[PDB]
């Protein structure tokens, strides 16, 4: 018979129940010690709450500081996608170089579909608060109050944190950043263009600090996508209804061309698209031979179930080098962060139930 | 007859 | 032959009903209701908490199951109370029958109805990430009260 009190896969590692103190995140002089936080993150530990507000709150004020549109220069590593897969984001580190070396552009879309989304928050913005001049945060279509609803990352603060955490997460999330110009040649957001937006001015004189409204140039940004037949020329009109958003727009080849010869940028990178490979390119402009469009997806092994590469731009010595990387193990989670005793009690009622209908017929 | 993920 | 004492909600007539119906499941005329004699209904085989469910009922827990067993086993899954369904289910998981649910025997039950569909270290992380979450005393143990406090909003377990 096996022991019904001992854990029976004993050499899993145990989530251990202490809670990182503030002596133990920051330093004395105030620098979080991510070597710390990342290996405490990886054993699924947690923070104190008044630990990790500081974090948000840290690290949103940094974010507030900032304008809407980011100016960055090369070297850089440029990332798309996270949704909450902590350790993918690890390894997306050791792919990309040390923050403490290498620059870094985080494209956004950090929560959500992932179970691990709190994770990534907390490590990113210390990261932020650690490196607030080489390391940059963008807004993403899920940094928002209504998607972290809809999916599971309001769930999930409530589950392993508060709903204060939630919150302060909500705060810190309307002060990133939109977009980012990378030496003076890329124009990085996380969806794409808008019919609204013509020139980089129009990116400054927007109002960031608000949920993201359900149209306009804001709501564009981070949820556009190009048309399913980019480069084929088929669709005249720049920008058409995105059926499969429900929100924005379409945008076509001519469209971004147009944008990148009034504004003198080469390409447009952006996200928010699930790749096979981690990437990919589209139609070239011609007068440059240079991708017009490049779409860059860093969650490997999308819901666990895409089997799909990941991908970071590593941009330097004028060469764009796309870094492929595979997905790493992670502890396992029900889906919506939902316990053995809701999942397994209506099974139980069904099977006992089945068993004695029939003993009894 | 086995208990499935949701 | 003296008289036969049990605790049910059945009536007279649903107890000899029912009498007629466990002398039917006796094959050999035992007394008693054997695991082999319970796997006979082939409805039950592919069924992975029939042996829980007998094992529940062996009150005296002699391996088989007597009429009264029998009979009290199946009161407490039909004017029932909520509570008692909730307690029912609760003994689904406590192997031990100690009052607590533990992590091996929370592990046991749910390999028992998973089977393949999750491999031994995914239950595990999600068996000990369920008692974290609803252990209150922290006694590394989910009691009755904390269970109900789970699956209080839940809402199934009635039989004719
Ligand atoms: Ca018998
Ligand atoms: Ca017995
Ligand atoms: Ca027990
Ligand atoms: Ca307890």
């Amino acid at each position: 018979k096996l022991s019904t009190t001992d854990r029976v896969v004993k050499a899993v590692p145990f989530p251990p129940s202490h809670r990182l103190t503030a002596k133990e995140v920051f330093d004395n002089d105030g620098k979080p010690r991510v070597d710390i936080l990342k290996a405490h993150l990886m054993k699924e530990g947690r923070l104190e709450e008044s630990v990790a507000l500081r974090i948000i709150t840290e690290g949103a004020s940094i974010l507030r500081q900032e304008k809407n549109l980011l100016d960055i220069d090369a070297p850089v590593t440029v990332c798309g996608d996270i949704h909450g897969q902590f350790f993918d984001l690890m390894k997306l580190f050791e792919v990309g170089g040390s923050p403490a070396n290498t620059r870094y552009l985080f494209l956004g879309d950090y929560v959500d579909r992932g179970y691990f989304s709190i994770e990534c928050v907390l490590y990113l913005w210390a990261l932020k608060i650690l490196y607030p001049k080489t390391l940059f945060l963008l807004r993403g279509n899920h940094e928002c109050r209504h998607l972290t609803e809809y999916f599971t990352f309001k769930q999930e603060c409530k589950i392993k944190y508060s709903e204060r955490v939630y919150d302060a997460c909500m705060d810190a999330f309307d002060c990133l950043p939109l977009a980012a110009l990378m030496n003076q040649q890329f124009l990085c957001v996380h969806g794409g263009l808008s019919p609204e937006i013509n020139t980089l001015d129009d990116i400054r004189k927007l109002d960031r600090f608000k949920e993201p409204p359900a149209y306009g140039p804001m709501c564009d940004i981070l949820w556009s996508d190009p048309l399913e037949d980019f480069g084929n020329e088929k669709t005249q009109e720049h920008f058409t209804h995105n059926t499969v958003r429900g929100c924005s727009y379409f945008y076509s080849y001519p469209a971004v061309c147009e944008f990148l010869q009034h504004n003198n940028l080469l390409s447009i990178l952006r996200a928010h698209e699930a790749q096979d490979a981690g990437y990919r390119m589209y139609r070239k402009s011609q007068t440059t031979g240079f991708p017009s469009l490049i779409t860059i997806f860093s969650a490997p092994n999308y819901l666990d179930v895409y089997n799909n590469k990941a991908a970071v731009l590593k941009y330097e010595n004028n060469v764009m080098n796309i870094r492929q990387f595979n997905c790493s193990p992670h502890p396992y989670w029900l889906p919506n962060f939902m316990d053995v005793f809701t999942w397994s009690l209506p099974f139980v009622g069904e099977k006992v139930t089945e068993m004695l209908v029939n003993v009894l017929n | 007859e086995d208990l499935e993920v949701p | 032959s003296y008289p036969l004492e049990m605790c049910s909600h059945f009536d007279a007539d649903e107890i000899k009903r029912l009498g007629k119906r466990f002398k039917k499941l006796d094959l050999d005329n035992s007394g008693s209701l054997s695991v082999e004699e319970f796997m006979s209904l082939p409805e039950l085989q592919q069924n992975p908490l029939v042996q829980r469910v007998i094992d529940i009922f062996d009150t005296d827990g002699n391996g088989e199951v007597d009429f009264k067993e029998f009979i009290e086993g199946v009161s407490q899954f039909s004017k029932g109370d909520k509570e008692q369904k909730l307690r029912f289910a609760f003994r689904i998981y406590d192997m031990d029958k100690d009052g607590y649910i533990s992590n091996g025997e929370l592990f046991q039950v749910l390999k028992m109805m998973v089977g393949n569909n999750l491999k031994d270290t995914q239950l595990q992380q999600i068996v000990d990430k369920t008692i974290i979450n609803a252990d209150k005393d922290g006694d590394g143990r989910i009691s009755f009260e904390e269970f109900c406090a789970v699956v209080g909003g839940l809402d199934k377990m009635v039989v004719d």
